[PDB]
RNA sequence: CGUGGUUCGUGGAGCCAUGGGGGAAUCUGGGCGGACCACCGCCUAAGGCUAAGUACUCCGGGUGACCGAUAGCGCACCAGU
RNA sequence: GGCGAGCUAGCCCUGGCCAGGGUGAAGCUGGGGUGAGACCCAGUGGAGGCCCGAACCGGUGGGGGAUGCAAACCCCUCGGA
RNA sequence: UGCGAAUGCCGGCAUGAGUAACGAUAAAGAGGGUGAGAAUCCCUCUCGCCGUAAGCCCAAGGGUUCCUACGCAAUGGUCGUCAGCGUAGGGUUAGGCGGGACCUAAGGUGAAGCCGAAAGGCGUAGCCGAAGGGCAGCCGGUUAAUAUUCCGGCCCUUCCCGCAGGUGCGAUGGGGGGACGCUCUAGGCUAGGGGGACCGGAGCCAUGGACGAGCCCGGCCAGAAGCGCAGGGUGGGAGGUAGGCAAAUCCGCCUCCCAACAAGCUCUGCGUGGUGGGGAAGCCCGUACGGGUGACAACCCCCCGAAGCCAGGGAGCCAAGAAAAGCCUCUAAGCACAACCUGCGGGAACCCGUACCGCAAACCGACACAGGUGGGCGGGUGCAAGAGCACUCAGGCGCGCGGGAGAACCCUCGCCAAGGAACUCUGCAAGUUGGCCCCGUAACUUCGGGAGAAGGGGUGCUCCCUGGGGUGAUGAGCCCCGGGGAGCCGCAGUGAACAGGCUCUGGCGACUGUUUACCAAAAACACAGCUCUCUGCGAACUCGUAAGAGGAGGUAUAGGGAGCGACGCUUGCCCGGUGCCGGAAGGUCAAGGGGAGGGGUGCAAGCCCCGAACCGAAGCCCCGGUGAACGGCGGCCGUAACUAUAACGGUCCUAAGGUAGCGAAAUUCCUUGUCGGGUAAGUUCCGACCUGCACGAAAAGCGUAACGACCGGAGCGCUGUCUCGGCGAGGGACCCGGUGAAAUUGAACUGGCCGUGAAGAUGCGGCCUACCCGUGGCAGGACGAAAAGACCCCGUGGAGCUUUACUGC
RNA sequence: CACCUCGAUGUCGGCUCGUCGCAUCCUGGGGCUGAAGAAGGUCCCAAGGGUUGGGCUGUUCGCCCAUUAAAGCGGCACGCG
RNA sequence: CCUACGGGCAGGCGCCGAGGGUAGGGCCCGUGACUGGGGCGAAGUCGUAACAAGGUAGCUGUACCGGAAGGUGCGGCUG
RNA sequence: CGCGGGGUGGAGCAGCCCGGUAGCUCGUCGGGCUCAUAACCCGAAGGUCGUCGGUUCAAAUCCGGCCCCCGCAACCA
């Protein structure tokens, strides 16, 4: 039957997006975090 | 007077809709003064703080005018008698001489041919607004201001009226649809006659559905609930309240009175 | 009056700080020595700056009765893959 | 302390869809009726959380499936339309 | 620092096992080719399957999967020479298509402003924000692979400059406009489709007949101006003006004068059109696809006809149906040697996307997964219609293991003598019924219903006669509704496919609806409707620390809370307790005021502590009201001229002792109460009695037509449900080739009985029986597998819930 | 009573298939009788084989209808998921 | 088959048709657990409604209430 | 079996707690008013306190056994 992942290439920037990351103080922290940790990649892509 | 139905499908049966004879040669309610985007929305910034609302014909906001003393003197012509999906009442659209068309709230009996006017001057005749102090004791009177210029907020509803018991000093005493005893300021302009379309009363919805157009989600009572999310719910096959009634946000709905006691508005009221 | 800080949890409860109310004085003026008074002493509030000794280790070096690829960092290897 | 309404629930803005059948409300016109009416009868008309029934939305009974085709499926039957 | 256990951790390898399975039962067969190797790749022919699709286009998402050469280790459930796989090279062409240098929607963001310990929250203008609004390209050809993108033909928009002609030009500002619902619906067209004796075409005469008005095949597409046909839009002139936050000559309003018509003007649609281009069968070629010919192809008449176009068309209705820009007009500063408008002409025209898959082997589901996924097209014949059903065109497929065999058993199907619910918890299941036309149809009812009630008859084909309509000329043709008559055939004419079994009677709920995504669809929720109660508007109420916001741009015919639940007849008594409501007195009580008096230290002045009376709120007490507020609504004894029984009486208690109605009930313990009814026989069912363990009136009482995938009873019809089984079919099971799992597993050389043993022994005792090893089957045992029992207890273990538990906010 | 089993010994009835016991329901053989015959009563022997179909209820059981030679009682984890 | 054949009879088919069957209606009668009132019946119970202001003038139509007669409300009659 | 209450003149109740008193209403009996009855008024009688013990100076009362009557409870399984 219908799953949970309907891909949407638009709601997936416009929510866990880089731009997104950025505003709300709790998600500039995400981002500090997988630097630190040293993700290749701080966002979906 | 209230249309009926034949029973030719149920809830078809005791249903009922308006009459629209009073309904001057009206469809599109002219732009310009009204309509306006009306943002239709049952909460606030994020959360439901209102219950059950939703759905409901998109509707078109009629911009009306609630405060006359913005043309005194200038009198005008009743151009037409029209549907507004926003009050009770029907909305009189009137053509000024000064080329200047607004929406008022339609008083009864007002025809469509009347001359109005509002004004200390202006002739006592259903249509024409005058401040309070001006007018005969005993007269019936719809959209009262509450205070001077802070425009009409009393008897707008449907068949809504009100009487002007009497005088003293600065203020008269208005018989509100309450039935409140209330000091208003004579200077607060009020308008001859009484609101209208008053068989607005004996309608009847008839099913489900018809709520549900007028925009009204259903309601479940605490009773059907469990004790999580109301007062009254859980306990097996249901059980009297089994305690004194309640909200669902604990205060009780069986008499208790809210009116906050220290309001200023105290000292000018006298009445259930 | 209401609270915090101090070992001090209302305790005989000072001292320091202060949300609220009232509200001074300028050397013979003020604060303090654990309720309060006296005596005796200590110190000068309601402005500010000040190196060094002190803390830490992304980083570099030196050592090891530290590990030796299931150990040792998660990764000795194109691993935060 | 953060991450989630790309599943699901509700609401908001803006678009889209519902084969074909049937029943025949008001109103209208004509005839009758009366002091005038009510009302009656035809014809017309085409209302309805109305009827039958695909799409579409469902999940009623049963059988199968049970390391499945499937971490909810398949067939027959059934509800709304 | 020593391992054998921790349902231990990581890893390796076993067992089950050559076992189950190899993923829809739409289906295959042969020939030829290639190759080391072929059921599996290429080609041909034959067969089968989709065809509102299993064909075709678009949007998401995916991201080289696209085309070609070479290749087969692995991925492919077998094979593989093939592939969506490995390597390599190629491939995505736009002023007009989509999106951006346009507009606004919800929402977001956010100068001003407001609020918040910090983080931050709110927020007017503005800005961002589209599948909505605006806006100029149609058709053919070409590539192995792109094309409205290249080419070809015809056509078009904007920007810049110039020339001419015209005018007060000028806007982020004003106004008109854009501009809007649902249902039904007129006329005229179009896509689309059928027919044709007419036009064009390779061929064909078979097997008994046919050389024929034979058969088979095709008879179009795009297209400016102009012109026609249909439709939408729209008044003209003058005067006054105080309104449209400046100004308008525009709009609004008033008077007057002319058309009220679409006449005029204007826009769109359709037709015709220069021109451009396509163009079947069949046959020939060689494919892995296509290509030549057929061709100088022909290219025409008739009919059926949209849900689409003219579009803002018309009518009815109530629930009363976005915005902004482009656009037009008006003026403002400003400029008017400007500027703008019309026509022509030259020049200029940017960024991103474009391959391929897209109902699926390329998207979401760990998989080449029987699941999920939005929009458009979706032909023909027939069946009353239709997107239904059957067959079929175009196109696409036979679903990536096969070959044999003909057991049990299972699944999915077909039929069955006589009987016909005897089956069972229950007709579960399955059968019967079944479309259309006509005849006919009850109680009851809210007059609509109940109704497809029930129950019946007709249904094919042939010939003859005959009526009406649409299109044409009134005529033929063609298409459509029929009407009457005489006959033919079968077991049977909706001859296949899709297509209700019916009646009687109770319970619950009025009704359509909603719900435990994945064991409950219901008598539960919701529902219109009744009642209570709160709220006078900066309303009550809700969210938030706040600002603020919803309520509502609503105003008591309104909004919030609560119960009840269409409708009908109704809803009694108790205010003592709890709640709520009223009560300016009195009683009590906090801070505070107040200070009579007491005390600590000083020689003193003083300084500093306590602290009575007294004036000090709400609340509580107290005093009343209140029942669709929380709630409640008696016990014993006696009594009538047979007997029973008790209208009547006595007494105790209470705040008051249950009224109407209903009652063995979704409630009745005793209980299969008792009587009647149904049955040969009735624990259930219907009617009734009342002895109501333990009904009763808005947690409503009693009824009620209609409605129900609810639940109970009875009958008719019909049946493999059954007596009671039998046969048959296909898919597995079996055998052969290929691939090849899983839970589980102390180790095994693993029998019966009677005993014993931790009380249920393959494993101990005694006896009995038994050569070693497999295969197909059955499930009694290994206290068989699975899950550290959900029940039960225990833990001074958790958690959700409640209140007159405690203590807080 | 609390002995094995709570790191699971599925718990009533039905259906299917049975197998055993005898304390025998029927048939076979008997003694006694208040056994005339016929039919019975009662105890003894005997487990070969047999022991019906229905209505009510989930029922086991029980009642009832119609029969019958008879409509037997128990055990087998109240036999057997 | 018979003729005195362009005939008759037999025989065949068809309409109608007694009645039989299936289905659904109507009217009437009998009967039924139980149940409503009614009539009658030498000496039952309870009360006092009416007749005399019947000890609350009576009666009345309606409505509510009550062991019972009745009471009360609203209006009407005078008998 | 469990738990709680009750038993007192003829009827229905109080007196039991807290030891010594037996009380209220009705009924019954005699007397009045009445033609008579009821109602009404004046008087009166009648109880060992369910039984058996126990405690105490003394028991309806406090205690235990039993006999009765009424009510409640019987849940997970
Ligand atoms: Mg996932
Ligand atoms: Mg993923
Ligand atoms: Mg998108
Ligand atoms: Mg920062
Ligand atoms: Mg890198
Ligand atoms: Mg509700
Ligand atoms: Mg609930
Ligand atoms: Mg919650
Ligand atoms: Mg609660
Ligand atoms: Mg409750
Ligand atoms: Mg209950
Ligand atoms: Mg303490
Ligand atoms: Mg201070
Ligand atoms: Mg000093
Ligand atoms: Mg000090
Ligand atoms: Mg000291
Ligand atoms: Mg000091
Ligand atoms: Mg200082
Ligand atoms: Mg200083
Ligand atoms: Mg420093
Ligand atoms: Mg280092
Ligand atoms: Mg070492
Ligand atoms: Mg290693
Ligand atoms: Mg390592
Ligand atoms: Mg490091
Ligand atoms: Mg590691
Ligand atoms: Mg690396
Ligand atoms: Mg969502
Ligand atoms: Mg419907
Ligand atoms: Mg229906
Ligand atoms: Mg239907
Ligand atoms: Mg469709
Ligand atoms: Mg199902
Ligand atoms: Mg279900
Ligand atoms: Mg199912
Ligand atoms: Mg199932
Ligand atoms: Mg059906
Ligand atoms: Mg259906
Ligand atoms: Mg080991
Ligand atoms: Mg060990
Ligand atoms: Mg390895
Ligand atoms: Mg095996
Ligand atoms: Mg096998
Ligand atoms: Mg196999
Ligand atoms: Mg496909
Ligand atoms: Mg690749
Ligand atoms: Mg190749
Ligand atoms: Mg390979
Ligand atoms: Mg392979
Ligand atoms: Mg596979
Ligand atoms: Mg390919
Ligand atoms: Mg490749
Ligand atoms: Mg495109
Ligand atoms: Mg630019
Ligand atoms: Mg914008
Ligand atoms: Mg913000
Ligand atoms: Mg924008
Ligand atoms: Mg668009
Ligand atoms: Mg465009
Ligand atoms: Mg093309
Ligand atoms: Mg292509
Ligand atoms: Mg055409
Ligand atoms: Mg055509
Ligand atoms: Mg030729
Ligand atoms: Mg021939
Ligand atoms: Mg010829
Ligand atoms: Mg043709
Ligand atoms: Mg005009
Ligand atoms: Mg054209
Ligand atoms: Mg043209
Ligand atoms: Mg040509
Ligand atoms: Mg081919
Ligand atoms: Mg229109
Ligand atoms: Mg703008
Ligand atoms: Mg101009
Ligand atoms: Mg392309
Ligand atoms: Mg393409
Ligand atoms: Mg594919
Ligand atoms: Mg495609
Ligand atoms: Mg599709
Ligand atoms: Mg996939
Ligand atoms: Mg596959
Ligand atoms: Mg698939
Ligand atoms: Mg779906
Ligand atoms: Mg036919
Ligand atoms: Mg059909
Ligand atoms: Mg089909
Ligand atoms: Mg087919
Ligand atoms: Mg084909
Ligand atoms: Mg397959
Ligand atoms: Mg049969
Ligand atoms: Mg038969
Ligand atoms: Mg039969
Ligand atoms: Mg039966
Ligand atoms: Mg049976
Ligand atoms: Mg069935
Ligand atoms: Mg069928
Ligand atoms: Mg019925
Ligand atoms: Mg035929
Ligand atoms: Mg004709
Ligand atoms: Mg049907
Ligand atoms: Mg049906
Ligand atoms: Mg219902
Ligand atoms: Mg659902
Ligand atoms: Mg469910
Ligand atoms: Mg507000
Ligand atoms: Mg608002
Ligand atoms: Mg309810
Ligand atoms: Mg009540
Ligand atoms: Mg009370
Ligand atoms: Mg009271
Ligand atoms: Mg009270
Ligand atoms: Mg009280
Ligand atoms: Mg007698
Ligand atoms: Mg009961
Ligand atoms: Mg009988
Ligand atoms: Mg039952
Ligand atoms: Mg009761
Ligand atoms: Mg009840
Ligand atoms: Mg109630
Ligand atoms: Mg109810
Ligand atoms: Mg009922
Ligand atoms: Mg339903
Ligand atoms: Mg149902
Ligand atoms: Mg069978
Ligand atoms: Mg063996
Ligand atoms: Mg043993
Ligand atoms: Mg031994
Ligand atoms: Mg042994
Ligand atoms: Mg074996
Ligand atoms: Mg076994
Ligand atoms: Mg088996
Ligand atoms: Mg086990
Ligand atoms: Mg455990
Ligand atoms: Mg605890
Ligand atoms: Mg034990
Ligand atoms: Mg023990
Ligand atoms: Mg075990
Ligand atoms: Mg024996
Ligand atoms: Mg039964
Ligand atoms: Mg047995
Ligand atoms: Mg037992
Ligand atoms: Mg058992
Ligand atoms: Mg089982
Ligand atoms: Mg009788
Ligand atoms: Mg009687
Ligand atoms: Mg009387
Ligand atoms: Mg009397
Ligand atoms: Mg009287
Ligand atoms: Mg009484
Ligand atoms: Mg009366
Ligand atoms: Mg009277
Ligand atoms: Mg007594
Ligand atoms: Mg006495
Ligand atoms: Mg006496
Ligand atoms: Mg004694
Ligand atoms: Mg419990």
């Amino acid at each position: 039957m219908k799953r949970t992942w309907q891909p949407n290439r638009r709601k997936r920037a416009k929510t866990h997006g880089f731009r997104a990351r950025m505003r709300t103080p709790g998600g500039r922290k995400v981002l500090k975090r997988r630097r630190q940790k040293g993700r290749w990649r701080l966002t979906p892509a | 007077a209230v249309k009926k139905f034949k029973p030719y499908t149920p809830s078809r049966r005791f249903m009922t809709v308006a009459d629209f004879s009073e309904i001057t040669k009206t469809e599109p309610e002219k732009s310009l003064v009204k309509p306006l985007k009306k943002t239709g929305g049952r909460n606030n910034q994020g959360r439901i703080t209102v219950r059950f609302r939703g759905g409901g014909h998109k509707r078109l906001y009629r911009i009306i005018d609630f405060k006359r003393w913005d043309k005194v003197g200038i009198p005008a012509k009743v151009a037409a008698i029209e549907y507004d999906p926003n009050r009770s009442a029907r909305i009189a659209l009137l053509h000024y001489v000064d080329g200047e068309k607004r929406y008022i709230i339609a008083p009864d009996g007002l025809q469509v041919g009347q001359q109005v006017v509002a004004g200390p001057d202006a002739p006592i005749q259903v249509g024409n607004a005058l401040p309070l102090r001006f007018i005969p004791v005993g007269t019936v009177v719809h959209a009262v201001e509450l205070e001077p210029k802070k425009g009409a907020k009393l008897a707008r509803a449907a068949g809504t009226s009100a009487q002007i018991q009497g005088r003293e000093g600065d203020y008269v005493i208005l018989r509100l649809p309450s039935g409140e005893l209330r000091k208003v300021h004579g200077e607060c302009y009020a308008t001859v006659g009484a609101v209208g379309n008053a068989d607005h009363k004996n309608i009847v919805l008839g099913k489900a559905g018809r709520s549900r157009w007028l925009g009204r989600r259903p309601h479940v009572r605490g009773a059907a609930m469990n004790p999580v999310d109301h007062p009254h719910g859980g306990g097996e096959g249901r059980a009297p309240r089994g305690r004194p009634p309640a909200s669902p946000w604990g205060w009780q709905t069986k008499g208790l009175k809210t009116r906050k006691r220290r309001k200023p508005s105290s000292r000018f009221i006298i009445a259930r």
